[PDB]
Formats: C-alpha cells, sequence, structure tokens
C-alpha cells in the first residue's frame, strides 16, 4: 500500500469506529438489526432491477427486429 | 373458412389466458423474490453471540452495507443507459412509418 | 379495425334489429327507393346538431356502400350503427406472452399452444386462418405491428 490507499483504508474503518464502537451489547444488537433491514432493502430493489433488466433486452430486441425489417 | 364473429371470439380468449399468464408470472416472481433475499438477506442469530463477535458482525455487516449499494447502483445504471436507448429505437422505426343514441332517441324516443 | 364490425352485427339479438329496423323506415320515409340518400341523412343530421356539406354527407355513405348505389340500405345502416357504438402498451405486455421461445416473433406453433390453451376445442381451420389473418407479409408468423393489427378491437 502506499498513501492514497492508506488513506483510503484508515476513513473506512474510521467510518466505523464512529458508528458502532461506543455501544454495549444491547445498543448493539439493535444496530446489527437496524444495518441488516438495510442490506434487506438494498438486495430487494437490487432484485427489481435485475429483472427490469431481462424485460429491457427482450424490448431492445424486438425494436431491433423492427426497423431491421421496415426498410 | 371460418365466420367473423368466431375468428374475434378467440381473439378475445387468446387475450384472456395471455393476461393470466401475465399475472400467473407476476407470483411466480413474488415468491423467487423472498427465496432469493431469504439466501442474500439471512435472518440473524443473535442470541449466543458474546461482545466480541457482536461487535464483528455489526462491523461486517456495516461494510456489506456499502458493497451491495454500489452492486445496486452499477446494475441501476445499466437500465438507465436501457430506457435511453428504448427510446431511441422506439423514436427511429416511428421515422420510418354520428352517434347511437343520439340517432335513436331523436327517431323514436322509448 | 373492419372484420369486428362485421362480428357485431353477427351478434346482434333481434332485440335489437328489431330496434334497428323500426329506426331505418323512419329514416326512409319520403325516400322513392326506400334507402337513405344525402337528402334522408342530412335531414337527420340538422335533427341532431349540424349540418353538413352535400359531400361531407356523401363521404358518409361511401364509407359503408359496399354496392356501389350511393345510398344505404338496411344491411349498410346496421354496420353504421355499430362502428358509432386495448392500448400499445397492454399489446406489448400479452405480446410477450404469445413469443414462448423469446425469439421477437410469434410463429405456428407457439399460436397453437396459445390456442390450445384456451379452453375451445380448436380446429386446423381456425388455426390456419387466425394465421392468414394477422400474418400480412407471408413469412410464417406474426411480428409486433402485425399483432397491434391483428387484435385492433378486441377488448
Ligand atoms: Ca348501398
Ligand atoms: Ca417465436
Ligand atoms: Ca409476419
Amino acid at each position: 500500500q502506499t498513501e492514497l490507499e492508506k488513506k483510503k483504508k484508515i476513513l473506512a474503518e474510521r467510518r466505523k469506529v464512529l458508528a458502532i464502537d461506543h455501544l454495549n451489547e444491547d445498543q448493539l444488537r439493535e444496530k446489527a438489526k437496524e444495518l441488516w433491514q438495510s442490506i434487506y432493502n438494498l438486495e430487494a430493489e437490487k432484485f427489481d432491477l435485475q429483472e427490469k433488466f431481462k424485460q429491457q433486452k427482450y424490448e431492445i430486441n424486438v425494436l431491433r427486429n423492427r426497423i431491421n425489417d421496415n426498410q | 373458412k371460418i365466420s367473423a364473429s368466431r375468428k374475434l371470439q378467440l381473439k378475445t380468449l387468446l387475450l384472456q389466458i395471455a393476461k393470466q399468464e401475465l399475472e400467473r408470472e407476476a407470483e411466480e416472481r413474488r415468491g423467487e423474490k423472498g427465496r432469493a433475499l431469504s439466501t442474500r438477506a439471512q435472518p440473524l442469530e443473535l442470541a449466543g453471540l458474546g461482545f466480541a463477535e457482536l461487535q464483528d458482525l455489526a462491523r461486517q455487516l456495516h461494510a456489506r452495507v456499502d458493497k451491495v449499494d454500489e452492486e445496486r447502483y452499477d446494475i441501476e445504471a445499466k437500465v438507465t443507459k436501457n430506457i435511453t436507448e428504448i427510446a431511441d429505437l422506439t423514436q427511429k422505426i416511428f421515422d420510418l412509418r354520428i352517434s347511437a343514441d343520439a340517432m335513436m332517441q331523436a327517431l323514436l324516443g322509448a | 379495425m373492419d372484420d369486428i364490425y362485421k362480428a357485431a352485427v353477427e351478434q346482434l339479438t333481434e332485440e335489437q334489429k328489431n330496434e334497428f329496423k323500426a329506426a331505418f323506415d323512419i329514416f326512409v320515409l319520403g325516400a322513392e327507393d326506400g334507402s337513405i340518400s344525402t337528402k334522408e341523412l342530412g335531414k337527420v343530421m340538422r335533427m341532431l346538431g349540424q349540418n353538413p356539406t352535400p359531400e361531407e354527407l356523401q363521404e358518409m355513405i361511401d364509407e359503408v356502400d359496399e354496392d356501389g348505389s350511393g345510398t344505404v340500405d338496411f344491411d349498410e345502416f346496421l354496420v353504421m350503427m355499430v362502428r358509432s357504438m386495448k392500448s400499445e402498451e397492454e399489446l406489448s405486455d400479452l405480446f410477450r406472452m404469445f413469443d414462448k421461445n423469446a425469439d421477437g416473433y410469434i410463429d405456428l406453433e407457439e399460436l397453437k399452444i396459445m390456442l390450445q390453451a384456451t379452453g375451445e376445442t380448436i380446429t386446423e381451420d381456425d388455426i390456419e386462418e387466425l394465421m392468414k389473418d394477422g400474418d400480412k407479409n407471408n413469412d410464417g408468423r406474426i411480428d409486433y405491428d402485425e399483432f397491434l393489427e391483428f387484435m385492433k378491437g378486441v377488448e
């Protein structure tokens, strides 16, 4: 590692000590639950986008056919 | 070969199961969503974990939020370029292309 | 579109064909050949608001005058009456359900599975003529544009 890579590595670990390191077991259980619900919600929006992508490729292909044939 | 009233009778039914296979495909995607989310966002097992392992879990969950959010941005951007070029194609293909009640109430009435 | 009107006439119960005949016979009062010229049609138009020109009135007649008489008889009158009484987004989503191999076209066999999954008992003539009505370039398949014109007027 150099120094920009050292900087990014440290500022990411600092992001965790600021959000986590001052909590007790009960205060930290509620935090993990809180963080997991964010992951669930983000994975759901990723799933919805993956399906939309599969469908666009079909619409793109059909439009590719129509231009290909109408000339 | 067959009457014009039949060929419309068949088309009305064609669109009726093409609509029932559209929304059957919907719930098949809803169940496919929960099954996928169960493997990706596994529910938490917090009982029995010590403070050391509670804190370790809270930290890797913190790093996973940032990771999944850019895994989602990368696919969000792909569907954004698709929308733009969908509009391009849909456009470049367009650039290549009395009253019953009134009439019956006037002559009769009831 | 067209043959959807011709189908609507064949579905008129004798309760409506008695309604329309009674109205048609009041239309042709004063006409010598028993049909609707511009004189009879203009009277009824004034009777409900407007006053079209003797050529705007002849355009309405020629839109349904299949025997070249310049007038409207009772059979042509029923076509007039049904013309006077889904979107591309809906039809595009349903189009994808027909195209099971997802190649962008609706070929013969994909039509038959859809037809055989409708509940009716499907005749080979039904298969034969639905593809003749749908496929207008004659290349053995219904494409998107042909599919839209093939479902025009279907609820
Ligand atoms: Ca005529
Ligand atoms: Ca196909
Ligand atoms: Ca074709």
